[PDB]
């Protein structure tokens, strides 16, 4: 019964729970890795011992945070839990295949851990660029174990994308059109369609490195006539859509949270936000080369990529100025979830704006491969994606568990994290403008102050992560059940109680 | 007709990737050497290409290419 | 629509002889969603409906919501209470303040 | 509630601990912050 | 339940499938670096036994238990189309690698395509035969589809058998071509692109043929009705996909790059 | 008591502070253009106006920073 | 061949509470035990290999 | 080089880097407006007891949303592209120098008239003579003539490295099998530092670039004496 | 039927607050510890 | 011939859905119900196998917001948003 | 009771779907019975129970301001303070000495050299040193 | 939103053991490994 | 319908395959082997193959595939 339920599951709720558990564990690993990074940079000199152990730590930190923490939580966790409930479906279209998407993650994670233990690990950067990831620069099984991890993570997301897009188009009530589905459901669909079309290109690309490393092919080897830049194109063609895949479900949850805690029955301008998420997903597939402004491309190609990249700002601005318009006139409930969402709106905007600075190929010459980029993406990821996850987690925890968290402790958790991430990443803008390179284990003396302050901010964040684990215990330890949820008329996922039965909507819900 | 400082700008290769520029003038010094000798013309006059390949081409590239022309394995048409 | 037309449709709405409790709750709950502290003419018609419905308590929540809707402007509720002092005294309606619910 | 009875004592006690232990960390434990020599360092002859 | 969807019984296949993936990747690593095929062998056996038992169960749920209502079948249609789309994008990456290496031959290759020393297969020789073989199987599978819809058992089997024979013929021809090719996978960015692209295509032809063979047996056993036969439809959509990818490979890799 | 304004009190507030918001944000403008941007443009023009590159080099050479010029 | 689908429909619809992957009979149980023994055993073996490789 | 507690860009040494500084300052003014307007609006929305919870129609609110943000993204693109094209303008170089990236050092080649090749390694912290910047000094500097257009060609003999000199606004990838070009022009004499800007292994952190800009005359003598 | 309600839709049991602290301290703390034990293994080898 | 038809071979739920459509019924909720005028005298009748069903009300066509609430066995109820009336009936 | 209409105290939903107290006891049942005749005859105390039968919190009570913000802010600052303890521990047991280039006889000389090579002469560093008066401007 | 009163009220000594278990059990494996890093270095 | 497709399987498709089969089989012959030149881009060996002696490609044909050192 335990094995049938948790190993042989065909239930969207249980599968979503497994994902949430996996992602929480992954987050601990990714946090530890980020602490090792900041410990090494905390003072001038060398700590871990060699640069190869650092470049292995940085690489794993990225892979863990992206593939094992963010995606599993947002898509596999919140997606599986909420999508069927929000459209009144009895489960996902392919409930058994859904279970395989989950079970592919632990093996994927095991391969990543295996790579960083055999030989000297894969210290290549999460981008894994040939020639460094080749069989001479990094000889041995490490890089090969890393490639195999990305294949299993990609098969998991493609067999998850197919399931979500089928469920969302085919299993809504007969009277419900696509333009009557909640924004979170639309965010998951435009994330699934981006996964479906990007991860096969990545798979092609990493398979070609694999063959270059083991079957004597020369797709990227200059000696045999190949080109290291070809790999970059294949990677980034997936890479840019990937960053939008990381933030879209976040945008979806933010819309729900802002609407809910503003005491509103609906988000402002529903159709503009549906259009903005369809544009941020089509533009995301024609701007990849902005990750290659210094590789030596023609000036016209660079002018195009600069321009196309800055048009992504117009769609992302019809969302920001809709979230604010949703707050407008609201009976604001200052819950912990709302706080995370408000922090998200401001901090994501800052990160997005520095992204528009980087879009300029002229300026990017000087900012590329410096800490200005690291600052940019940590604001959108460590503040944007993460705040959306925290907000969604505190908001829906009572639904998933049937228990309510201690709000005061949750507000304390938010305050600590807010100080921590800002102290960690804000100074990195200065380090970038002044020239500190990325992927460097040590730095020239002039960079000492900002690196010290950044490392002390990372410890504040660690304190917040530890507190969050305590907070979740406290909720399960005290066992305070959920009496009445407000606004159920416009939040269908709560209408079956907390937690909902294993089998919901056996009898479907809608007049035409 | 020389008094060369460095290889001039060539419209044919106007971007940043200048791999072909180097390659071309390495090939063309050799192609003009072959053509001139046939018309008993001075091979003193293909030097404009030599000055332009030596200026642009990494020594290891020129060295590898020379080793290969000697070994019989030059990839290009000279 | 015009202020006077908007005001009359709700005066008309609350002045219906056979209001069901449900419509009283629906009307008030809907009305407070709009950016307008309702006109004294609308609230008294609503107050009269709570009598035909023998609902005192709702007549007092309706006088609390009017104060709530005015927010920073502190002059809207004293005028409203004055205009509806005839209806409140006749129906027997004690304000939120007298009862001590303020 | 808990807050009305002890809230003022938490804002006060907690803030004084944070300023203290942090002041201790930045000035008594030998952290090298490497401030700008503009104003502080008297240059000396390198050669 | 008063909805038409399928609530699937708790199943062990997702887990055995995920574990078999771990065993195959672990296995490839062991083979490439620690000269051993043990792990790899075990992975491939458990993938085939999970897949037999997964697809076997889908047949049991549909043909035998009646769980495939029109709503369930319409979901499976979207699932198959989406899967094929992702396969198209996978191949696109390989074509991108070919049109990158070809339209700018680097000096190591002599600056021209095909690279010096490379003598390509004549496009008009065996590669043209392969093309007529797959196009022909596209016609025979359409005859098979119409026969099934018209309730003609004998001709459906006949057409399907011909389709399968043609796929096998293509496979045998390609195997032979691989053996007689003067160039190898280690011959530069020409052999790399050629063998990896046509190699993955050949793999899809084998998968597609196997899928058609499964349909042939299910047909022999009367599984398909003249109106409900999604397994056959999916096999045919997949087969056309394999056919179209080949057309792109012949036009680009052979005719354009010879 | 006189009848106060009772309609559109949220919208009225937004409009007023909307006028304010541009003035706070463009408040950085006529100003950041003056404390950072015009100071940089003036500081470069001033520095190079009567700049003597050879004199600057001679000073650096006499201080001994060069490897190729002693 | 003859159409025996009806026989198979009876067998797989038989109310014996068995999950579809074991409803065919004893062979399912033999085939499922074989797929499970190899999967878990092979995983343990891969863990052992990760030990030998890492060190 | 960067100095302690630096907030912005290293002082511009070339006309193009000066151009970037002014462009950056303009882009920061637009970030300073929209990032502080968003924070102000959030606070404005959250500080009132007045409510309006009924359906608000995005009738004309949408038109400003698409038409106005397009206009600012033009005010940032125009000078950005002007600079971009300016950096690609024909330069008429007087000298061509090549640099090859290697696993953990840079080599230079000045083969216009006679070979002048050499390796350039980071001076270890232990052997740093007093006053020498840690991680930044090299044994052999890249001696170059000041106030002259120079063509730098960058490549690598192993993995990918990236040749950068922040004060000059330079960063060109060093890719094996490829010869990338960039043009250098210093307005002043001096020493200009940079560091490898593409992860290249266990010693990416330790393979700096140091340019020594001197007048033509000195450049020439140096040339001779280095062969 | 699978038990339903709060504390019964999860793979771990929430009945004793002190066993749950022990299970959760190991689940979360084992993940945090693992990156540090990879760095010990990597330094220890050579 | 030789290929079975759905009429001869469809089974389980597939067969039920099939036979029901022939009789013009919709026990498995495949179709969207058409609304009545939604007044007290003619309430939209929501068929249910139990004592509650969730109703989603799209108050006016082009509403992107759906109003959800439970209909319980007994008298009619009104949509909290538009007031239209619905009553639960036995399946 | 998730399926059933519930009571809520909200500023924007003044009249809840149900009453706060639904199982009226005999004394309460009679208060509801007195509500039937002119309201002038309902004393101020029955007029508050009538209110209390119908609703749970008055508007003032439901919109009270609390002292929670003090506990949140002071706890946040005790735990940020606790973080400094972790940093103290790290400087003490993990970090070794920093490079010799930070010692004063080195950071002086280095400064002299940076001024000699005129590091950031337009604004950043050397621009801040008076080369004539030989001191920091 | 509202929540029921707890079925077991948490005391001060109940939260003191729980909160110090959350901190100490992450810092002890991180502490013993980061402190002894020079000891692993010597071969 | 089925009739049109049955004809196309037997009277256009298959006939096309028949002409082509004879075309490749008659117009074939084993190819003549070119002289071996040691071009550096060809016969790449950056890591030995995981089979045989690590030096022979998967479908190695001795008649036409020379090893990096020349036809065996
Ligand atoms: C989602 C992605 C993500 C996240 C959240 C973070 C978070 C952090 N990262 Fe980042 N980082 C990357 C992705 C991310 N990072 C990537 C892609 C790279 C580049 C790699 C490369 O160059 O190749 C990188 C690189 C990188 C560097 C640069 C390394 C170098 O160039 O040398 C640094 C340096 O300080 C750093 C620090 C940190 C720190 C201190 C945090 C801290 O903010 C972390 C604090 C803790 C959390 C925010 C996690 C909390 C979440 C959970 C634990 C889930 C909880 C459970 C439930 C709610 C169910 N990261
Ligand atoms: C969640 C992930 C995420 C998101 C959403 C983004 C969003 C954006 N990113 Fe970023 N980015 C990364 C993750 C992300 N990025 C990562 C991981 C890297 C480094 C990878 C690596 O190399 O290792 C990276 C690096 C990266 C680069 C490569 C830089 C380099 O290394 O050379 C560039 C290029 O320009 C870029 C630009 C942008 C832009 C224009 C947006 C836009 O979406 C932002 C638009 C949003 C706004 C602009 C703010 C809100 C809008 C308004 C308030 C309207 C008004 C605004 C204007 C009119 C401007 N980012
Ligand atoms: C005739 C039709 C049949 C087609 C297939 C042919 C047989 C073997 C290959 C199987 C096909 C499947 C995938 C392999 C693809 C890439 C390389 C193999 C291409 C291929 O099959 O071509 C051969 C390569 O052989 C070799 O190395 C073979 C070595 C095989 C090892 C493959 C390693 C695994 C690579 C894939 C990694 C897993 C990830 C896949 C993508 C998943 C994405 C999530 C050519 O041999 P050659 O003699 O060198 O040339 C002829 C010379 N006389
Ligand atoms: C060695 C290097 C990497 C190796 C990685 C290998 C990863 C996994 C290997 C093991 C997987 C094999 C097991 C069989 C999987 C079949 C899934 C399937 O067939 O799923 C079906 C749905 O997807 C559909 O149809 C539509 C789609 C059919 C999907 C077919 C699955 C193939 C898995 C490989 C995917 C690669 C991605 C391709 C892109 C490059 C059925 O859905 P269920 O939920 O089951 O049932 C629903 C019931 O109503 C049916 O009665
Ligand atoms: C042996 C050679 C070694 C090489 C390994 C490859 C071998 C395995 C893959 C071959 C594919 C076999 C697939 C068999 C599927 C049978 C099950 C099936 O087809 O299931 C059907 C449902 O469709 C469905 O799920 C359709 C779902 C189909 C999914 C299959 C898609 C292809 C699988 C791809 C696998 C890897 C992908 C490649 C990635 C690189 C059954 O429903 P119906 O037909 O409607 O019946 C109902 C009526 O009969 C009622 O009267
Ligand atoms: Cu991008
Ligand atoms: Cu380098
Ligand atoms: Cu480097
Ligand atoms: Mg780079
Ligand atoms: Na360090
Ligand atoms: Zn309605």
């Amino acid at each position: 019964m335990f094995i049938n339920r948790w190993l042989f599951s065909t239930n969207h709720k249980d599968i979503g729970t497994l994902y949430l558990l996996f992602g929480a564990w992954a987050g601990m690993v990714g946090t530890a890795l980020s602490l090792l990074i900041r410990a090494e940079l905390g003072q001038p000199g060398t700590l871990l011992g060699d640069d190869q152990i650092y470049n292995v730590v940085v690489t794993a930190h990225a892979f863990v945070m992206i593939f094992f923490m963010v995606m599993p939580i947002m898509i596999g966790g919140f997606g599986n839990w909420l999508v069927p409930l929000m459209i009144g479906a009895p489960d996902m279209a392919f409930p058994r295949m859904n279970n395989m998407s989950f079970w592919l993650l632990p093996p994927s994670f095991l391969l990543l851990l295996a790579s960083s233990m055999v030989e000297a690990g894969a210290g290549t950067g999460w981008t894994v660029y040939p020639p460094l990831a080749g069989n001479l620069a990094h000889a041995g099984a490490s890089v090969d174990l890393t490639i195999f991890s990305l294949h299993l993570a990609g098969v998991s997301s493609i067999l998850g994308a197919i399931n979500f897009i089928t469920t969302i188009i085919n299993m809504k009530p007969p009277a419900m059109s696509q333009y009557q589905t909640p924004l979170f459901v639309w965010s998951v669909m435009i994330t699934a369609v981006l996964l479906l079309l990007s991860l096969p290109v990545l798979a092609a690309g990493i398979t070609m490195l694999l063959t270059d490393r083991n079957l004597n092919t020369t797709f990227f080897d200059p000696a045999g006539g190949g080109d290291p830049i070809l790999y970059q194109h294949l990677f980034w063609f997936f890479g840019h859509p990937e960053v939008y895949i990381l933030i879209l479900p976040g945008f979806g949850m933010i819309s729900h949270i802002v609407t809910y805690y503003s005491g509103k029955k609906e988000p402002f301008g529903y159709m503009g936000m549906v259009w903005a998420m369809m544009s941020i997903g089509f533009l995301g597939f024609i701007v990849w080369a902005h990750h290659m402004f210094t590789v030596g491309m023609d000036v016209d190609t660079r002018a195009y990529f600069t321009s196309a990249t800055m048009i992504i700002a117009i769609p992302t601005g019809v969302k920001v100025f809709s979230w604010l318009a949703t707050l407008h006139g609201g009976n604001i409930k200052w819950s912990p979830a709302m706080m995370w969402a408000l922090g998200f709106i401001f901090l994501f905007t800052v990160g997005g704006l520095t992204g528009i600075v980087l879009a300029n190929s002229s300026l990017d010459i000087v900012l590329h491969d410096t800490y200005y980029v690291v600052a940019h993406f940590h604001y959108v990821l460590s503040m944007g994606a993460v705040f959306a996850i925290m907000g969604g987690f505190v908001h829906w925890f009572p639904l998933f568990s049937g228990y309510t968290l201690n709000d005061t402790w949750a507000k304390i958790h938010f305050a600590i994290m807010f100080v921590g991430v800002n102290m960690t990443f804000f100074p990195q803008h200065f380090l970038g403008l002044s020239g500190m390179p990325r992927r460097y284990s040590d730095y020239p003396d002039a960079y000492t102050m900002w690196n010290t302050i950044s490392s002390m901010g990372s410890f504040i964040s660690l304190t917040a992560v530890m507190l969050m684990v305590f907070i979740i215990w406290e909720a399960f330890a005290s066992k305070r059940e959920v009496l009445t949820v407000d606004l159920t008329t416009t939040n269908l996922e709560w209408l079956n109680g907390c937690p909902p039965p294993y089998h919901t909507f056996e009898e479907p819900t809608v007049n035409l | 007709i020389k008094n060369y400082q460095t290889a001039p700008f060539d419209s044919r290769f106007p971007n940043q990737n200048q791999t072909r520029n180097c390659w071309q003038n390495y090939l063309d010094f050799h192609r003009c050497e072959k053509a001139m000798t046939a018309k008993g013309g001075d091979v003193s006059v293909c030097e404009w290409y030599r000055r332009v390949y030596k200026s642009l081409c990494p020594i290891s590239w020129v060295s590898t290419w020379d080793d290969r022309r000697a070994e019989g394995t030059f990839p290009g048409k000279i | 629509e015009t202020d006077e037309e908007f005001d009359a449709r709700w005066v008309t709405y609350f002045n219906k002889p056979d209001i069901d409790a449900w419509e009283l709750r629906k009307g008030m709950n809907t009305l407070v969603g709009y950016d307008l502290v309702p006109e004294p003419k609308i609230i008294d018609a609503a107050l009269r409906a709570c009598r035909r419905l023998n609902d005192f308590a709702s007549a007092v929540r309706i006088l609390e919501v009017v104060k709530d809707k005015a927010g920073p402007h502190k002059e809207i509720y004293p005028y409203v209470i004055q205009e509806l002092r005839p209806t409140l005294n006749e129906l027997g309606i004690s304000t939120p303040e007298e009862l001590g619910l303020d | 509630d808990f807050h009305d009875k002890y809230g003022n004592a938490v804002l006060a006690s907690g803030a004084t601990f944070c300023v203290a232990v942090w002041v201790y960390m930045a000035t008594q434990i030998g952290i090298e912050w490497n401030p700008s020599p503009v104003g502080r360092v008297t240059p000396k002859e390198w050669r | 339940q008063t909805h038409a969807y399928h609530m699937v019984n708790p199943s062990p296949w997702p887990l055995t499938g995920a574990l078999s993936a771990l065993l195959m990747t672990s296995g490839l690593t062991m083979w490439f670096h620690f000269n051993s095929m043990t792990l790899l062998m075990i992975g491939l056996t458990t993938n085939m036994l999970t897949m037999y038992q997964w697809w076997r169960d889908v047949i049991r749920e549909s043909t035998f238990q009646g769980h495939h209502t029109p709503a369930v079948q319409k979901g499976l249609r979207y699932g198959m189309i989406l899967f094929i789309i992702s396969e198209v994008l996978f191949f696109t990456g390989f074509f991108w690698a070919f049109y990158h290496s070809s339209l700018a031959p680097t000096p190591e290759l002599g600056g021209c395509w095909p690279p010096t020393g490379i003598h390509p297969l004549n496009p008009l020789e065996v590669p043209l035969l392969n093309t007529s073989v797959l196009l022909a199987s596209g016609v025979s599978i359409t005859w098979a589809h119409h026969s099934l819809m018209e309730g003609d058992r004998k001709h459906m089997l006949q057409a399907l058998f011909i389709t399968i024979t043609l796929g096998v013929y293509f496979t045998l021809l390609q195997a032979s071509e691989y053996y007689e090719a003067p160039f190898t996978i280690s011959d530069g960015v020409y052999g790399s692109t050629f063998f990896v692209a046509t190699g993955f295509h050949g793999l899809h032809v084998i998968i597609g043929s196997t899928f058609l063979i499964v349909c042939f047996f299910r047909q022999l056993k009367f599984h398909f009705t003249s109106n409900h036969h999604f397994g056959f439809e999916a096999a045919a959509w997949y087969w056309h996909f394999v056919d179209v990818v080949w057309l792109f490979l012949y036009v680009s890799i052979y005719w354009w790059g010879s | 008591l006189a009848k106060p304004q009772m309609r559109g009190l949220l919208a009225r507030r937004l409009r007023f502070h909307i006028v304010g918001a541009f003035m706070v944000s463009l408040g950085f403008a006529t100003f950041y253009k003056f404390a950072v941007a015009e100071k940089r443009k003036k500081a470069y023009a001033d520095f190079y106006r009567n700049y003597d590159s050879m004199k600057d080099f001679e000073e650096m050479r006499k201080a001994g920073i060069f490897q190729s010029a002693k | 061949f003859e159409n025996r689908v009806a026989e198979k429909q009876k067998l797989f619809q038989e109310d014996n509470g068995l999950p579809v992957h074991l409803k065919g009979g004893a062979t399912d149980n033999i085939l499922y035990r074989v797929t499970m023994t190899l999967c878990l055993g092979g995983t343990l073996y891969s863990l052992y290999c990760l030990g030998w490789a890492s060190f | 080089m960067a100095y302690p507690m630096q907030l912005g860009f290293q002082d511009a040494t070339s006309p193009i880097m000066e151009e970037l500084l002014h462009f950056h300052d303009h882009t920061l003014m637009i970030v300073f407006l929209i990032s502080s307007l968003v924070l102000y609006i959030i606070s404005l929305m959250l500080t009132t007891k007045l409510t309006h919870t009924s359906t608000m129609d995005a009738q004309e609110v949408e038109t400003i949303w698409t038409i106005l943000p397009a206009i600012i993204l033009i005010l940032i693109a125009l000078p950005s592209l002007r600079i971009l094209y300016m950096m690609d303008e024909i330069n008429n170089p007087s000298l061509t120098v090549k640099t090859m990236g290697h696993q953990w050092y840079w080599s230079y080649e000045y083969t216009d008239y006679e070979d002048l090749s050499f390796d350039s390694y980071m001076i270890p912290t232990s052997e740093l003579k007093p006053g020498e910047l840690r991680l930044l000094e090299v044994d052999n500097r890249v001696v170059l003539p000041m106030e002259m257009t120079i063509r730098m060609l960058v490549s690598s003999e192993d993995v990918l490295h990236s040749w950068a000199v922040p004060s000059l606004g330079l960063k060109t990838d060093a890719i094996p099998g490829r010869l990338n070009q960039t043009t250098l022009m210093s307005s002043r004499p001096g020493l200009y530092y940079g560091q490898c800007s593409e992860i290249c292994g266990s010693n990416h952190s330790f393979m700096p670039i140091v340019l020594e800009l001197v007048p033509l005359k000195y450049f020439e003598k140096w040339s001779a004496s280095m062969l | 039927h699978y038990e339903e309600g709060p504390g019964k839709n999860i793979p771990f049991s929430v009945e004793n607050k002190w066993r749950l602290l022990a299970m959760m301290t190991l689940f979360f703390g084992s993940g945090f510890a693992a990156p540090f034990f990879i760095v010990r293994h990597q330094l220890l080898k050579k | 011939g030789g290929v079975p038809t759905d009429e001869e071979q469809a089974t389980g739920l597939e067969r039920e859905v099939m036979l029901a459509a022939r009789k013009g019924q919709d026990p498995y909720n495949i179709l969207a119900p058409k609304a009545t005028s939604g007044t007290k005298e003619d309430p939209n009748l929501v068929p249910s196998i139990t004592n509650k069903r969730i109703v989603g009300c799209i108050c006016e066509e082009d509403n992107s917001t759906v109003i959800w609430f439970w209909l319980h066995k007994g008298e009619a109820q009104r949509c909290p948003s538009c007031g239209t009336h619905y009553k639960l009936v036995p399946h | 009771d998730y399926a059933l209409p519930s009571y809520v105290d909200r500023r924007d939903y003044p009249l809840p779907d149900v009453a706060h107290v639904k199982n009226l006891s005999a004394s309460q049942k009679a208060l509801k019975e007195k509500e039937k005749a002119s309201w002038s005859s309902l004393s101020i105390d029955e007029k508050v129970e009538l209110y209390r039968l119908k609703f749970k919190e008055s508007f003032a009570e439901m919109n009270r301001s609390t002292n929670e913000w003090k506990t949140v802010v002071g706890a946040a600052m005790f735990f940020i303070g606790f973080t400094a303890l972790l940093l103290i521990w790290e400087k003490h047991y993990v970090y070794g000495p920093i490079p010799h280039t930070f010692e004063e006889e080195w950071v002086a000389k280095q400064t002299k050299r940076m001024l000699d090579m005129k590091v950031a002469p337009i604004q950043g560093f050397s621009a801040k040193w008076d080369y004539d008066k030989n001191e920091w401007k | 939103i509202h929540s029921l009163p707890p079925e077991g009220k948490l005391g001060i000594m109940e939260l003191a053991v729980g909160l110090t278990s959350c901190f100490v059990t992450f810092l002890l494996p991180a502490g013993w490994i980061l402190s002894h890093l020079e000891t692993y270095r010597r071969p | 319908g089925a009739r049109t497709w049955r004809f196309l399987t037997f009277g256009l498709a298959l006939p096309s395959v028949a002409l082509c089969t004879l075309n490749s089989w008659l117009h074939s012959g084993h190819r003549e082997r070119p002289a071996f030149i040691p071009y550096h881009h060809l016969r790449i060996r950056t890591k030995p193959f995981s089979w045989g002696d690590g030096n022979h490609t998967f479908f190695h044909n001795p008649r036409v595939n020379p090893l990096p050192t020349g036809y065996e």
